[PDB]
Formats: C-alpha cells, structure tokens, sequence
C-alpha cells in the first residue's frame, strides 16, 4: 500500500513552494517536466506512488492543488514546462480575481467561499490513496490566501481528519496588517496544524547573501531553497531501513507535538556551485559542526541575552553514503563537547538516519544533511510576532480592511484570542527553555 | 615509520598523542593511541606510502634510557611510567619476511624509535616554552627580569639540542641508512643482503653511543632539566594568566639551578663523547663539540672543563 | 539489520497503532500488509526482487505476559545459494539479531517518545509555571538515561552491526571458495552475537537493556498520565474560566481544582523523582557491571558514558 | 598533521604578492591557474595539506583571503589566470574604492570597519583547517590600506588565535627613495608598532631592495611591478620548500618559528636567496659547493633587506638557518659547516645561544630549478634595526614637522591625538634599542 502525501499550495509563496517542491520530486525521481519518468528513471531508487499520482501512460502527476486568489501565478505554473506534470482536475482557482486584500479575515472568507473545491479535491485525493499520512500546506502568513484560506484549510482537515498529521510550510516574515496576518497564522499553526515549519524570508535573505554573494538576492533563490529544504524533507522516505520515515513520527521528532509545532529547518552546505568548497572532506563531525553554526540556521531567531535558547528535540536526515560508525562518532563527539543543548525537561533527543538520495539526482556533496530541530529559539519569532501584533492592535493599525470582513465587523475578539495564544507560546516555549518544563503547568 | 622519513606523520602522531601518550601507562589508552596514530597517517604525508598502515602504536617493556642502562650494564613501581616513554613503532613480519626480520634488530628499531619521540618531544617542549615567553616581549621589557634568565635558557637549550639533533640525525642514523642502502645494492644473496643490514646497524649502534648507562643518565639528566625549566615557565604563564614542585617553587632561581645541572651532564656527555673520540678515530664526538661550539659560548666551557 | 531510515520507518510507524497490541492478537495478515505498504513507500519495493521475496515478519511461541512488539520482527529467507550461504544456524543467528535491533530500537523510540511528549508538555500547557520544582529532578535523571540509550546505541551501531558488515564486505570481495564464504559469514554473525550481548554471560547485559527501556516506558507513561490529568484539570478551569467569561460556582471550583493540582504536585513529584533516581540507579549499575567486563567494547562503551562523570559522582 | 597557513593579503601591494603567492604554489604543486592539479602532481608524497587546501576536484586551492580597500587589484586578481585556483567564497572586495589616501590610520579605521567580514573569513579557514598552524599576513607599510588594515587584521588574528603562529609579510618601505605619500613615515612606524606589538615574526620585504637586487644580479632597468610580484611568488616558494617537501627536522612551522626568532622582541628574521642571477646571464653549471652556498648567503648582494651598515655597532646575527634545496649531500653541509667555523664569516650574537641550522630538502618537482642546489638564509639579526632606526627617522621627520599629519587628524586613531603615530614611533625606538643591546653581551 503506498504512502501519498497530498500538497496544499495557498498564494504565491506557498504556489512557488509546492512547484518547486514537485520540480525537485520530478527530478529525483527522473520523471521529466510533463510527468513522464524518464528512460534514465525507470531504475529510480523512490517509488513515486509515495509522493505523486501515476497517470494510466506511466505519467507521474504529483498530487499537489494549486489554489490562487490570482491568475497570474496559475497562468504562470501553466505556461512553464511543468505544465502537464500537474494534474488539471486538482487545482482549484477562484473566478473572483478580488483576493483577500492582504486580509486575514478577508482570506479566511474567501477559502469559505471556495471551501468546495478545495474540500472535494481534499476528499477526491484522500479516497484515491491508500495510505495517505497527511497533507503538507505551504502559504505565507503574511498573505492574504496563504494566511486566511490555509488557516481554514488546517481547520477543516483538523476536523475531518484529526488522526491525520497537518504539516505546513509557514514562510515567515523577515503589508500593514502584516503583523495581524502573521499572529493569525501562528495561532493556526498552534491550533490545528499538527506541525509548522518556519521559512524566515529575512534568514534566507541573509545566508543567500553571505554565502552565495548574490548583490539584492531574488525571491527565485529562496523558492530554490525552500524545494531544496522540502526535498531534504522526504529524502528519509527514499531508503529502505529502520526508523522515522512517517509523516506523523517526523512532525512528532522534529515539532515535539502539535502543541510544540514550531521547528527551525537547518541546510549544510551551504555554498553555491561556483564556490569550489575546499577538498574539506565532508566529515559527519564537520557536517554536524557546519549544522550547528549559527550561520547555517535557516530560521531568524533574535540572540536575546534575557532567554537561554536550547534544543529540545533533533532529527537528522543524512543523505548519500554514510559510514555508520563516523555517524555514531559524530553524534558521540556532539554529545560528548555538549555542541547541542538538550532540553533539561526531556531526554536527549538526537536521531541520526542514514538514508540513500534519488539515484537520478546529481549531488555537489558527497553527504548531506538535513536537520529538522524544536529549540526554544524558534520563541524568539515568535515573541516578535507576538510584540508586532501587540503594536498594531494598540494603534488600531492596518484595523479597516479586517473590519471591512464580517468576521471583524462587530469586533476583534478573534484577534484578542489570537494574541493570548501567541503570548501563552512564548511563555510555554519559555518554559521548555526550563527544566520543569515537562511538569510545566502539565 | 620507525625512523619518522615522513615528518608529516610523525608531525600528526605527536599533536594527536600529546594528551594521550603524556598520560601514565594505565591512564593513556592504547586503543586512543592507535586512534590517534591512525589519524596522523591519513591526515598527514605518510599516507602517500603504500604501507603506511602498517605501523602501529607500541609500548615498550621498560624505559628507553633504563633498557639502554640495563643493555650496557649486561653481565617499574619506583620508576615514573607514562604513554609518552612508551610511545614507539611496531611491525611485523610475515614469512620470508618474517624469516629475514628478527627481534633484535626489532629491538633496536624501537629503542631507535622511542629516543627519537622523546627528543621530539623535547624540542616540541622547549619551542612552547619559548613561545610563551614571547609573551614578555608583548609586555614591558622592564618587568621580565626573572622571566629574562628563563627564557635565555630556553633559548640556549632549544638552540643546543636543535644543533645536537641536527648533528645527529646527519651523521648518525643518517650513515646507518646509508649503508644500508648501498650494501643491500651491492648484496647478491640472503648472506649478503644480511651482512649489509647488518653493517648499516651496527654503524648506527657504534655512532648512536648506546654503550655507556652513565651517557643515557647523562642525557636524560639534561632533558629532564629541560622539561623543569619548560614546567616553570608554564607555571609562570599561567600564573600570569590568571592573574590577568621545585621548577615551579622559583622562577629565576629554579630556572637557574636547573640549566647549570642541564649544562653539567651536557659537559659530562661532551666529555664522554671526546674520550671516546680519543681512543676509538672517532669524530662524531668532535663534530658533536663543534656543533655545541659553534660560536664558542660553550667551546670556552668545555675546553676549561677538560682540564 | 536497521541499516537506513524509510522502509522499517514506515514500517513501525503503521505499527505505532498496529504492533503495541498483544502478540496473540497479532495478525500475519496484518503484519504482512504493513510490511507490504513500508515497502512500497520505501526503497524495499526497488530493492533485489529477490530479497522482497525473502523478507518476511517472523514471530515466536506465545507465551504469556508479552506485546506483539517483541513478536514481529522481519526475516530474510535463504533458498539455494543463499540457503548455503545462510544456514540454520545463520538463520537463528540473523533472528535473535532482528529481536536484539528491535528491541534497541523502541528503546531509542521510547525515549525520543518520552523526550517529545516532555518538550511538548512545555508548550501545551505551561499556562502555570507554579509546578517549577517537580519536572526537573526527574528530568535530569531521564536526560542521563536517554545520553546512556544513545550511547549504547551508537555502540550497538558499530561495535557489531558496522564491524561485522564490514568484515563480511571485505570477505565477500576476497571469496574464492564456497568454504572461504561459510567461514566469513559465520565470522560475521558471530561478530554480531558477541558485541549485541546476546551470550549466556551477557544474559545481564541484555536483562539490564531490558530493563532500562522498561524504566525508561514506566517513566513515561506516568509522565503521560500527570500530563494527561493536569490537562484535564487544565481543560476544567478554562472551562469555567470560559463560562465565567460568557455570562461564584465557577471560582470555587477553580480554587478547589487549584488546591486540588497544588496537593497533587508532591505526589507527581515523588514519582517523578522515583523514577530519576531509578534511571540513575540502573546507568550506575550498567556501568560498574561494564567496568568489570573483559571486553573493549564495552568499557570504551562506559567510559564514553562517563567521560563528563555524569555516572561518576553518582557511582564513585 | 597538516600546518595550515592562511594566507591574508592587505592593500594593493600586499593582494598583488597575495595572488603572486598563489601562483606560485599552485605551479610548485603542479596547480593549474584554475586550481586543478596537474596530472603529474597527482602522486606526490608532500605534505600538500600543509601549505594549501585542495578544491573539491582536487584542485589545490590557497586559504587566502584578498582584501583591499580599492577595486583596481581586487579586479586584477579576478582577472589573473589564479582567479579560480583561489576559493570564491575567502575573496573579499571592499565596495568603497576610497581605500586608505595612504594613511596608516585610515587603513586601521578600513580593517576596523570591515572586521567582521574578515574575521568571519579567517574563521571559516580555521573551521576549514584540521591542524591549521596560523595566518600569514602579506601588507605593505608604506601604503594606508596596506599599513593600517594590515595592522588591524593582524590584531585580529593575535586576538582570534593566540596559539596561532603570527607571521607578516610587511613591506618596508623605500628608506633611500622620497615615499610619494607624506604620511608614509607615520604609516611605516604604525605598521612596525603592530608588527612589534601583535605579531610573533614580521619580515621585511623592501620593494628598494628588490628593485636594487633585480638591478644589479639580473640587470633589470627599472623592474616593473610584475617583476616585483614573480619575485615576491618565487621567495614565498623557496620559504615553503620545507613545508611541502616532508624531511627530517623542523617540518613545521612552529619549530620554523622557533628555530628563526631566539628573541621574542627581535624575532624579525630576514631573508638572503641565492643565486641571484638574470635569465640571461648563464653562469656555466656554477657547482655551488656547500661553502659557497654558505657565503653566497651571507654575501650582503644576495640579502633582499636594505639594513644600514652602522660602524658605531658592531651588528651580529642572532641565529641563522640555511635552507637548501634540491640534491644536497649532508656530508657537503657539514663540511661547509666545519669550514665556516673555522673561517668565521659569520659573526653570531654574543648574548645568543649558538644558533646555525643547515636543512636539506628536495626542490618541487614541478617547479623547473637551473641549478641542482639552491640555497635561500634566514636569520634574525640585529642588522635589521638599521632598518627599523631609517624607518623610525622617517617618521620622525614627518612628526616633528607634522607632514601630511592632515591624514592621520582625518581619522578617529589621530584625531585628538597623535597617540598611535607617537606609539609607533616608540615602538621603533623600543626594537632598534632591544637590537642594539642583542648585539651587545647584555641581551641575555
């Protein structure tokens, strides 16, 4: 029975993550811009049934639904070579091209309004797999579709489905409402999204530009990096071995537990093609060294001398041939020099896997490795997020367009309960920082 | 491997196993030793020879100089024991090979091997000691006035025993090789090929002075004052940096102490070494004064000394 | 021989809801469509069609007082070749190692299970840090057991699994006789044996990793259920809290309830600190039974374990 | 164990001998101009890891960061054959093509400033280098950039890696030619201040002396700045024969540094090469005799440092190591050894311990040597502190007279003061005294 995973892609952000996010599947698993494998794939070492829908002319059609508030990206997906790779039938776009209107509130009306496409094709997908794990919803949360519609989107599959793990892709911020927008869709991720996985525009902004020396970097390299960060993602799906491969157990490793969903994403190495890494042969010390460099974490988490930030749970996907007795070493050395702080109020998470890459995909680094970590650090988003939402509700700031919504046209109660939410995390995420954390209030 | 051709490796094997072979027998693994000398082959030049794993990390039945002592003198509870002393190489044999590589030359070989580690390590001592007197030179030249008599000293014995072991490993172990070379070219069968290893081995024992246990008490005298004095001004910098047994009592009085009894086995030894010059032809012993000599800060002392 | 991530991955994740049942209950047919759907979301399904055909979920007598996790455990048959390659004895050799890996495995499972549940209490309901003084004193011991748990399992990675794969590579690569192949094979399985402390002297070592996995699932399952209690305690008040809002009953039944989490603090907080000082009892032990072992293995084992003396000023 | 040197080049001399570096050892490692190593290199038995680190194609690819405070040499180096034998990722251009305006205040306020782009390259080398054993710090002291970014990255580096060797590079400037920057005396004593202050070993490398060398031995008129690099590149290669070339003794360069520096205060160790001869002169397969290499490095025509001949002092060399290579008996250094000790044409330091050091190691394979034997000195004199005194005049002229002092007001260092001008005077004056007394028996 395969394992399908079905793609949620809500706005332009979270519409450019999940083409991407399929471009890099196509190419691991050598299936060519119109879906179809290619001669050199029909050897590939994943099974596409686990991620992607096979068409009945052996044409992989990834199982992903493009919903846009606007045509241009949709019209752009469809005129780029990726075009017959997508399924037709499972994108749904409004006829409506008003938007959200950078609403959270707007957007949430918008993805009611439209909840029938979205919800039939959830239904249709969920019924044609067989082992479905769950879906992955990649938006924005300063947006006005990726925010609103994929909070009621989480909400609905909560619902429907609350066995059923909810991964996102949250891009974070590095819009005058932009602050209400983000504390709505941290809220979201706090409440029904079984996992968050933050993608700080301002983090990846600033590793672009230290390590690639790309003067004013495009939003091209970001998406870039966040397909390469996705297909780290399921790079533990590919080899056939031991532990972690579910969808729900890598939310449970990497975000303790729903409640917990906040996780910082971490790429090694980072260096562009162009920059010949010099013949350091990748250790799995030097690679756990280059992971835990500040530098090299994907997520923007302020250095606040107040909060003692720490890890409190580590999954590591090493792809390509690994030595196991060097990743033991490595993990040892890590454990033996304290390089990661463990949360006191739980064990010392640190899970190392070695799995095998797509055969069909050409790699710079003999080993890579992907680190998906809780730390209290992600807190530190959040209690700016938090501060941001406080300052734009003093002020009433950006206040006209949500009030022009029915959700917001009496009163901001939402809101409120949004901001207390997001302030009992950064407390709780305080708290994790402590070791009666376990026991906190529990 | 034994006579560290490749300085890269035993560059590495010395960095590595410097916490490690420093430790007491029982306190340095010898598994953590292989680690580490294993490390300092693929890491330094030595991987480039074919059999450069085949060496291995050994530990010596006694101490080197005690051995050398013991050997002379033919016909460890109380005996300070570390990693370091023991630290050596080992090989083995495998037929014919093992037919040709016996243990006596084995002995040697290592006995070879173990001096040549603790003279690295010696110099490798003094090149710290110094280097952390330059600290003074970064402070006031006016407030070193202790620190000025230790850190001449270190000087002097660094420059010493870098011009000893210069000397040394040109003439001595160096003629050895040598030989060997050309005798085992100019060697057509087993008895031959024998009788040149042979000849390059005991040129090296006859040029290495590994006759006289008072010779090896006499150098390992010197390098012990060497390492008081390193151990004093260790002790000093780190009392600096903080700030900010008998070596490390005193600074400049122990200091001083130590190089006048380093500076007496050291005549001792150039005594030894002339009367031996005398009697066996022998001019290792005045190419040994010479090299001491150069300048004449200590050609003056010896030849005063000699009456 | 757990030497990836996907296949088995998937595998115990289906059976995180299939396999803690009983092994009595325990179904083949269950057991093989399992196995079936981690293949086909793993590389299991692209491996050798030959060895999809001999990979099989092998389970033991029943006997009372057991799960179906200590039952299902995959088996890679031998037929022809491979049966003279693997005999009987490399086939009961290649089953008590599948036992010993799946049991290391939920050990580590556990724990990393126990570490999260922890991690994620911090965040589900830290609404009052007024129980500050209770989780720590059986965290730190948790913390100590699970560095213990990753320990020996870095150790069971290599000190077997990795060593004998290795010499049977480098054998199967200098395999010039069928007698040559036998030996390296035996030689690799009993490599395997002899560092997995499945001898009849390790019996206590395998007993001691038993019972550390088991102190360490006692340990958090009584974490769950304070967690589980207090949130629902937790769930109360805010329900009153709530109705509080939309409109005296409700405050004094959360001064009651407050009274009531205050009074039950000491008694989580001594099981709490029961099982910490359980888990530091049986690092203690585990170590001062390897310090008196002959094997390397083991004592490079403790000594990694007690480099920082983290089981040293508790065990002098 | 690899020795890891990273190399930092500072100012548009000191990024021009960067690249000339560079090229020469990816040509004495058999390292094409765009790192890749040559087929006949592939095999070596030297110790390539200590000099320089190899690309991921194995192509050997220097640990050096180019920084300058002006575009022109950074484009230069870019544009050079060896832009891709260098790491993109440890090549740094400073977008203010400003520079320095030749002031040593200004080159520190530029280092200061662009401290944490050049401390985050040195660290990433030093979490790139297994056993790296310090940096090499190539700049000018006549220049600004050169001068007071030198001495700022230098700081730095001491400050980062006090268990690093510290090594410079520096370039002294003209003491006999009028230095087209009037601030160039304040900005040769800061230089001198730093080196004397935060570094473990500075070596004086005068542009006036190379020009007079190239000259007089390979009748060079008027040596272009080429000439300068290819020459600064070939003595680079020569300091390093026994770093690549795994031998015997002192395979590292702490016990390089140990051997070269007896006196932390005076651990300036100058350099000689030899021979010395143009192209063009073909000195008939010249059989340098062990004595000869010995007096051909002790000749004052072959020493690349232009120290003042003062007969109120008698100035002595404090120790002395002779490098030679290519296919040198031992037995023909011992007897050079033995002769010089009998002839006395070298005059040791009184208040110095015996220091003559003679190693024997190997040319590059690569690198095509006209003669067999080779042999290149380096001792620390106190010869050198006529140097230091010339400087030290220099800036004094400009001091008392406060010429172009305009430059080093402009900056924060010299605003309300003259402090580091007058520091680095002191700092001349200090050396030249502790030189003076080396060459007296009152150094011990």
């Amino acid at each position: 029975m395969p394992r399908e995973i079905i793609t949620l892609q809500l706005g332009q952000c979270g519409n450019q993550i999940g083409f991407e996010f399929w471009k890099q599947l196509c190419a691991e698993h050598g299936i060519s811009p119109e879906g179809i494998v290619e001669e050199f794939a029909t050897e590939g070492t994943d099974r596409k049934d686990v991620f992607f829908y096979q068409a009945d002319d052996e044409h992989y059609i990834p199982r992903a639904v493009l919903l846009d508030l606007e045509p241009r990206v949709i019209h752009s997906i469809l005129n780029s070579p990726y075009a017959k790779l997508y399924n037709p039938e499972n994108i749904y776009l409004s006829e409506h091209g008003g938007g959200a209107g950078n609403n959270w509130a707007s957007g949430f009306s918008q993805g009611e309004k439209i909840h029938e496409d979205i919800f039939d094709i959830i239904d249709r997908e969920a019924d044609g797999s067989d082992s479905l794990e769950g879906f992955v919803l990649c938006h924005s949360i300063a947006g006005g579709t990726g925010s609103g519609l994929g909070s009621y989107l989480l909400e609905r599959l909560n619902d429907r489905y609350p066995k059923k793990l909810v991964q996102t892709y949250s891009v974070f911020p590095n819009v005058v409402v932009q602050p209400y927008n983000s504390l709505l869709t941290l809220k979201r991720l706090t409440q029904n999204a079984d996992c968050v996985v933050v993608l700080d525009n301002t983090a990846l902004n600033r590793i672009a530009t230290d390590r690639l020396h790309i003067q004013n970097p495009s939003f091209s390299q970001i998406n870039q990096l966040v397909s390469t960060i996705m297909s780290a993602s399921t790079t533990t799906l590919r080899y056939p071995g031991y532990m972690n491969n579910d969808l729900i157990g890598l939310i449970a490793s990497l975000i303790p537990t729903p409640r917990l969903h906040f996780l910082m994403t971490g790429y090694t190495p980072l260096t562009t093609d162009q920059s010949v890494a010099s013949v350091r042969k990748t250790t799995v010390l030097d690679v756990m060294r280059r992971l835990l460099q500040p530098k090299n974490v994907m997520v923007s988490t302020g250095r606040d001398r107040q909060t003692n930030h720490c890890y409190i749970a580590i999954l590591n996907i090493i792809q390509g041939e690994v030595d196991p007795t060097q990743v033991h070493k490595s993990l040892q050395r890590i454990r033996e020099r304290k390089l990661a702080n463990f949360i006191p109020w739980g064990p010392a998470s640190i899970q190392v896997a070695l799995s095998r890459k797509s055969p069909y995909l050409p790699s710079a680094h003999r080993v890579s490795g992907l680190m998906m970590a809780n730390h209290t650090s992600i807190s530190s988003l959040f209690e700016s997020s938090c501060q941001q939402y406080d300052k734009l509700r003093k002020r009433e700031a950006f206040l006209e367009q949500f009030r022009k919504e029915d959700i917001f046209k009496e009163n901001f109660d939402e809101l409120d309960r949004s901001r207390e939410v997001v302030q009992e995390l950064i407390d709780e995420y305080h708290a994790a920082t402590r070791p009666d954390y376990i026991s906190w209030g529990t | 491997y034994f006579l560290m051709d490749q300085g890269d490796f035993f560059v590495h094997f010395m960095d590595l196993t410097e916490e490690e072979l420093k430790k007491p027998v029982d306190d340095i693994t010898p598994t953590r030793l292989e680690a580490l000398l294993e490390l300092a082959l693929r890491m330094s030049t030595a991987n480039t020879d074919p059999f450069k794993d085949d060496l291995k990390i050994d530990l010596m039945p006694h101490d080197l100089i005690t051995q050398l002592l013991r050997v002379l003198a033919i016909e460890p509870t109380e005996l300070t024991l570390s990693g370091l002393e023991a630290f050596s190489f080992d090989y083995v044999v495998t037929w014919p090979l093992s037919l040709i590589i016996n243990r006596k030359a084995l002995t040697r070989y290592q006995m070879l091997f173990r001096h040549m580690f603790y003279c690295k390590h010696v110099e490798r001592q003094l090149c710290s000691v110094w280097i952390s007197n330059k600290a003074a030179k970064r402070f006031s030249l006016h407030s070193a006035k202790w620190f000025a008599g230790a850190f001449t000293l270190r000087q002097r014995m660094l420059n010493f025993v870098q011009n000893i072991q210069s000397y040394m490993m040109f003439e001595v172990m160096e003629p050895t090789w040598h030989v060997l070379e050309q005798n085992l070219r100019s060697a057509s069968n087993i008895d031959d090929v024998l009788g040149h290893h042979a000849s390059f081995l005991d040129n090296c024992l006859k040029d290495c002075m590994l006759t006289n246990p008072e010779l090896l008490r006499v150098f390992s005298k010197l390098m012990s004052v060497c390492v008081m004095f390193t151990n004093c001004l260790q002790r000093f910098t780190q009392s600096m940096k903080l700030d900010s047994p008998q070596l490390a009592s005193s600074f400049e009085a122990t200091i001083t102490k130590f190089d006048k009894n380093f500076s007496a086995h050291l005549l001792d030894l150039l005594a030894r070494l002339s009367i031996y010059s005398t009697s066996d032809c022998e001019h290792g012993m005045a190419s040994v004064i010479s090299r001491l000599d150069f300048n004449g800060f200590y050609t003056e002392r010896l030849e005063r000394l000699s009456a | 021989l757990l030497g990836q991530g996907d296949f088995i991955r998937h595998l115990m994740d289906l059976l995180k809801p299939e396999l803690v049942r009983p092994a009595t209950t325990l179904y083949q047919h269950n057991l093989t469509g399992i196995l079936e759907t981690a293949v086909r979301a793993t590389n299991a399904q692209f491996d050798s069609p030959e060895i999809l055909k001999r990979l099989d979920v092998r389970l033991l007598e029943v006997s009372p007082g057991d799960t179906g996790w200590d039952v299902f455990s995959l088996d890679y048959h031998v037929d022809g070749p491979i049966a003279t390659v693997f005999t009987r004895e490399c086939m009961s050799h290649y089953l008590r190692a599948f036992n010993f890996l799946w049991r290391a495995k939920r050990v580590e499972y556990i724990l990393t299970d126990i570490r999260k549940g922890h991690m994620c209490n911090a965040r589900l309901l830290r609404s009052m840090p007024e129980f500050s003084g209770v989780l720590h004193h059986c965290h730190i011991l948790a913390s100590e057991m699970v560095h213990f748990i990753h320990q020996m399992q870095y150790y069971v990675t290599f000190e077997v699994l990795e060593c004998s794969w290795d010499e049977l590579w480098n054998r199967v690569q200098r395999a010039q006789d069928l007698d040559h192949i036998i030996a390296a094979h035996e030689a690799f399985l009993g490599t395997v044996i002899s560092r997995c402390l499945l001898d009849s002297d390790s019996r206590a070592l395998l007993n001691q990793l038993r019972a550390v996995f088991d102190q360490i699932i006692e340990l958090q399952n009584t974490q769950d259920a304070i967690y589980r209690a207090a949130l629902e305690e937790l769930q109360r008040r805010l329900q009153f809290e709530e109705k509080k809002k939309q409109r005296a009953a409700e405050e004094e039944q959360e001064k009651r309830r407050v009274q009531e989490f205050q009074e039950s603090i000491p008694k989580m907080c001594s099981q709490l600190r029961i099982l910490t000082h359980f888990y530091q009892g049986v690092v203690q032990q585990f170590l001062v039974s390897l310090t008196t072992s002959s094997d390397e293995s083991l004592r490079f084992l403790s000594f990694r374990l007690d480099f920082n003396e983290h089981y040293r000023a508790r065990e002098p």
